[PDB]
RNA sequence: UUGAAAAAAU
RNA sequence: AUCGAGGACUACCAAGAUUAUAACGGAUAACGAGGAAUUGGGGUUCGACAUCGGAGAGGGAGCUUUACAGAUGGCUACCAC
RNA sequence: AUUGGAGGGCAAGUCUGGUGCCAGCAGCCGCGGUAAUUCCAGCUCCAAUAGUGUAUAUUAAAGUUGCUGUGAUUAAAACGCUCGUAGUUGAAUUAAUUACUUUGAAUAAAAUAAGAAAGCGAAUAUUCAAGCAUGGGACAAUGC
RNA sequence: ACGAUCAGAUACCGUCGUAGUCCUAACUAUAAACGAUGUCAACCAAGGAUUGGAUGAAAACCUUGUUCAGAACUUAAAGAGAAAUCUUGAGUUUAUGGACUUCAGGGGGAGUAUGGUCACAAGGCUGAAACUUAAAGGAAU
C-alpha cells in the first residue's frame, strides 16, 4: 500500500 | 616497487627525459629559501612509463632524486588498435588539477597530435598514434605531465568487453 | 516532473553499477532497451509495474535526433569509447535496435541512448 | 510537489464537482470587512488560478460548453 | 531549452549573447566608419613614458587629409605628407 | 572567381616556426593518400 | 483491425465491441 | 584617556 | 485596359488583411546564386568581379520604330554639367 | 643573395668599443642610472630564400559565444518573491494526414573531390532547404 | 546647538534638541531583499537527536519500534572542486544531452550619456559609445 511507504531530494 | 633499482633490473635502459626544472621559494626572515624542483620522466618505449618529482638545493641532486621517484612510480600502459599495437584501446582522460587531458584512439598513420609536453611523455610510454584534447591551465607544466601520466595510468582499469 | 522514463531508468542503473537495481515505472521503451543490453550480455502492480560487473555507463540522449544511415559514423565517433566496444540504441521503423543490425536492416531513425 | 506551496506530501489512498468545490472563491470574496488582510488577497488569486486552469481544462474536454466564464 | 522543437530560442539566445563579445561587436556597430581615424584602411597619408621607464619619446602630430582629425604619431627609429600605419596592437 | 585556368599549392609550411627536433631532421632549399586510406578504413 | 479511420474501428475498441 | 606621516625606480 | 490572369483600373457592395511563429518600421560600407578562405567533427567569414538571373546608362519622367526597348554609342522636356 | 634576428616566447654570441633611466630598443615580459647577453656600431651564426620584413582585416588557436560545448557559493554572472499568457517540455496503455525513415525520379556548366601547377570525356558522386513517387510504422503531433 | 578631546575635530565621548520614530489613507518598489546557491523530477555511504502525524509496545505527558512530512547537525579511506569547502549537492559532467526560465564574457569609463517610460518628488526600470589600461580578481602557503 502506497501508505506503507508513507509514514527526498533531486 | 619500493626500490628504484628493481625497475632498473626488470626494465633496463630506461630512456631519460627531464621535463622541466621549476624553482620554488619559501619566504623567511632572512629572505627567500629557494629550491629547484625537477620533473623527470622515465620508461622504456613498450608500454611502461613513469613520472617522478623531487626538489632540493642543487640541480644535480634534485634530478638524481627525481629519477628515483619516477622509477618507483611505475605503471603499465595498455595499447591497442584503431580499427584493425599503436594506440590506446579506448578514450581515457587524466584528471589532474585544473588540467584535464583526454586520449582518443588514432589510426595507424597519424603521429602524436599533442602539445610538446604530453608528447615527450607519450613517446616514452610507447604510443605512436593518439588524439589529445586539453582543458585547463596547461602553462602549469607539473599538472600537465601529471594529467598525462594519470590518463595512461587508468588505461588498465577500464574493463572492456575483451576483459 | 517525470518527463522521460528512459532517462530516469538508465541513471538508476548506472549509479547502482557504479556502487541488482530497481526501476519503478516500466514502459514499452524501457524494457526493450534492456533486451539490447542483454543480448550484448551487459546485463544478466496495475500502475506500470516495477547487474554483473560489466556495465560501464548507460545513458539516454536528449531529444531523439533523427539519424540518417550516413550519420551513423558521427554518432559512434562521439558517444562510443572505441570502434569495438560500445553500442548505440536506435528506435527505428522495425523496432528498437542498435548500430549493428540497423546498419544491416538498412534503415535509420531516432536514437535513444547507449551503453559502454 | 504541491501546485503553489513547496510542500511535498504523499498522503494517498491505495486501491488494493471539483470545480464547483473551488467556488472557496466566494467564501473569501470575507474580504469586504477585512480589506487590510493581504494574506487573504494573495490566497484569493491562487484559488482563482486553480479555477481558470480547471475552467480551461473542462472546456477542451467538452464537459463545460465554452461559454463558461466565472465571475464575482 | 534543449528539446527538439526549441530551435527558435537557442538561435535567438545566441544572437543576443554575441553582442557581449567585445571583439565581435567592434566589427559590426558603426564606429569603424566614424570613430576610427583610419576608417577601415591600413595606412593613412596626412600632414614621457610610463612610471618605471624614464626618458622622452619623440612624437609627431598629424592632420589627416580626408577626415581632418589630429592624431599623435611615433617616429620609427633612433635619431629618426606622412604615411602612418598603426602599431603592433590593433586599435 | 578570377581565372578559368586551375592552380594549386604544392607545399605547406609547418605550424611551429622554430623547433630544434625539426631543424636537424630537415637538415637546394627546404621547399594526401593517407587520409584517403583513412576514410575507407 | 486496420493499419496503424475513427476510434470505432481500433482494436481494443472493436475487440471489446466484438467482446 | 591621546598615538598623524615616511619623495620615484632598482 | 492589357499579348493575356488579377484592384492592374473604374462604379456599386461588404469590413475586411497582417501581427509576439516578430507584423509595420529602421540599418547595411546588401545585387542574389553557382562558389571562395579556413576547417577533426560541428562551424565562422567572404562572393562588385569567369558562368546563370536581376537592374542601370549623370538625375527623374514621357515617347518613337519594331517581332522584342519604357532602348539612352534613338528622340522630347526639366534639373545639373 | 637578400630579408629580418641572436634575453625569453623562439633558432642563434654569457665576443669587443662607445653611450650612461640620455639617446634609444622593445607586438608582451622588459633592457638601459657609466662593466648593457636586448641601444648605436664591428665580427661571428640563426631561419627562410629570390624572397623576406611591417600595418590592416578573415579563419584556426577560441571548450574566450558554447547544437556537438561554456560558466553563474566565493573569480564576471540565479530576477526580492509568487501568480500567469504566448513558447518549450509533457507518465504508463491498444496486434486520416503529417513528421520520421528507405529507396528512386528529376537535378547548367565551371569549380570540389575524384578515374609540376596544367590541359582534356571519368559509373565520375555531390549540392542542401523545399517539392514528386515509394517500402516501413518503433518514437512522435494533429481529431476520431 | 552646546561642553569636551585634539595641531585642528565641522566626528567618535557627554548634555539638549526639529524632521523622523507610532496609527490611518494614498505613493515610492529599492537592501549584504544572502543560503551571495533559480524552479520541477529520479538515484546516492554511515549515525544520534529534533518539530506534527499514524500504527504497535509500554500507564493525555513521558520510555521504546515502525513506517512520511519539516528545520537541522555529526563522520567519511568515497564522489566533486582551483581550493576553502559541498554531501538531503556545489555528487550521479570530456565516460560531456532529464524538462524550463533568467543572467555573464579581462579591468575602467558606467549603471554614466542619449532616448523611452513609471512617480508629486527623491528616484526606479531599459541602457551605450568614445577613450584608457596589462592586469583586475579568487582560494589557499
Amino acid at each position: 500500500t502506497a501508505a506503507s511507504e508513507a509514514k527526498n531530494s533531486y | 616497487i619500493k626500490e628504484y633499482q628493481i625497475v632498473d633490473h626488470l626494465l633496463p635502459g630506461l630512456k631519460e627525459e627531464v621535463m622541466t626544472m621549476q624553482s620554488v621559494q619559501k619566504q623567511t626572515s632572512a629572505g627567500q629559501r629557494t629550491r629547484l624542483k625537477a620533473y623527470v620522466a622515465i620508461g622504456d618505449h613498450n608500454g611502461h612509463a613513469g613520472l617522478g618529482v623531487k626538489c632540493a638545493k642543487e640541480v644535480a641532486e634534485a634530478i638524481k632524486g627525481a629519477m628515483i621517484q619516477a622509477k618507483l612510480a611505475m605503471v603499465p600502459v595498455r595499447r591497442g588498435y584503431w580499427g584493425a599495437v599503436h594506440t590506446v584501446p579506448c578514450k581515457l582522460t587524466g584528471a589532474c588539477g585544473s588540467v584535464r587531458v583526454r586520449l582518443v584512439p588514432a589510426p595507424r598513420g597519424t603521429g602524436i597530435v599533442a602539445a610538446p609536453t604530453p608528447k615527450k611523455f607519450l613517446i616514452l610510454a610507447g604510443i605512436e598514434d593518439v588524439f589529445t584534447q586539453t582543458t585547463g591551465h596547461t602553462k602549469t607544466l607539473g599538472n600537465f605531465v601529471k594529467a598525462t601520466y594519470d590518463a595512461v595510468r587508468q588505461s588498465y582499469g577500464f574493463q572492456t568487453k575483451d576483459l | 516532473v517525470r518527463v522521460n522514463v528512459l532517462a530516469d531508468a538508465l541513471k538508476s542503473i548506472t549509479n547502482a553499477e557504479k556502487q541488482q537495481v530497481m526501476i519503478r515505472p516500466a514502459s514499452k521503451v524501457i524494457c526493450e532497451f534492456l533486451n539490447v543490453m542483454m543480448k550484448h550480455q551487459y546485463i544478466t502492480t496495475h500502475r506500470s509495474g516495477k547487474l554483473n560487473g560489466r556495465l560501464n555507463k548507460c545513458a539516454v540522449i536528449s531529444p531523439r535526433f533523427n539519424v540518417t544511415l550516413s550519420e551513423f559514423d558521427k554518432w559512434e565517433a562521439n558517444l562510443l569509447p572505441s570502434r569495438h566496444f560500445g553500442a548505440l540504441v536506435l528506435t527505428t521503423s522495425y523496432g528498437i535496435l542498435d548500430n549493428t543490425e540497423a546498419r544491416a536492416k538498412h534503415t535509420g531513425g531516432r536514437i535513444l541512448g547507449f551503453f559502454y | 510537489g504541491r501546485m503553489y506551496n513547496p510542500g511535498r506530501g504523499i498522503s494517498r489512498r491505495c486501491i488494493p464537482e471539483d470545480l464547483y468545490f473551488l467556488m472557496r472563491a466566494v467564501s473569501v470574496r470575507h474580504l469586504e470587512k477585512n480589506k487590510k488582510d493581504k494574506d487573504a488577497k494573495y490566497h484569493l488569486i491562487l484559488i482563482e488560478s486553480k479555477i481558470h486552469r480547471l475552467t480551461r481544462y473542462y472546456k477542451s474536454a467538452k464537459v463545460l460548453e465554452a461559454s463558461f466564464k466565472y465571475d464575482a | 531549452a534543449r528539446g527538439l522543437h526549441a530551435a527558435r530560442k537557442m538561435l535567438a539566445q545566441r544572437r543576443a549573447n554575441k553582442w557581449a563579445d567585445k571583439e565581435w561587436k567592434k566589427g559590426k556597430l558603426v564606429t569603424r566608419y566614424k570613430c576610427n581615424p583610419l576608417g577601415t584602411a591600413s595606412h593613412a597619408k596626412g600632414l614621457e613614458t610610463k612610471q618605471p621607464n624614464s626618458g622622452i619619446r619623440k612624437c609627431v602630430r598629424v592632420r589627416l587629409l580626408k577626415n581632418g582629425k589630429k592624431i599623435t604619431a611615433f617616429v620609427p627609429r633612433d635619431g629618426s605628407e606622412v604615411l602612418i600605419s598603426g602599431f603592433g596592437r590593433r586599435g | 572567381g578570377r581565372c578559368l585556368r586551375n592552380h594549386s599549392i604544392t607545399y605547406k609550411t609547418p605550424k611551429v616556426p622554430y623547433e630544434r627536433e625539426r631543424f636537424d631532421a630537415e637538415l637546394k632549399n627546404k621547399k594526401h593518400m593517407r587520409t584517403i586510406a583513412k576514410v575507407m578504413l | 483491425v486496420a493499419h496503424t479511420k475513427p476510434r470505432s474501428r481500433t482494436s481494443k475498441a472493436v475487440h471489446e465491441a466484438y467482446l
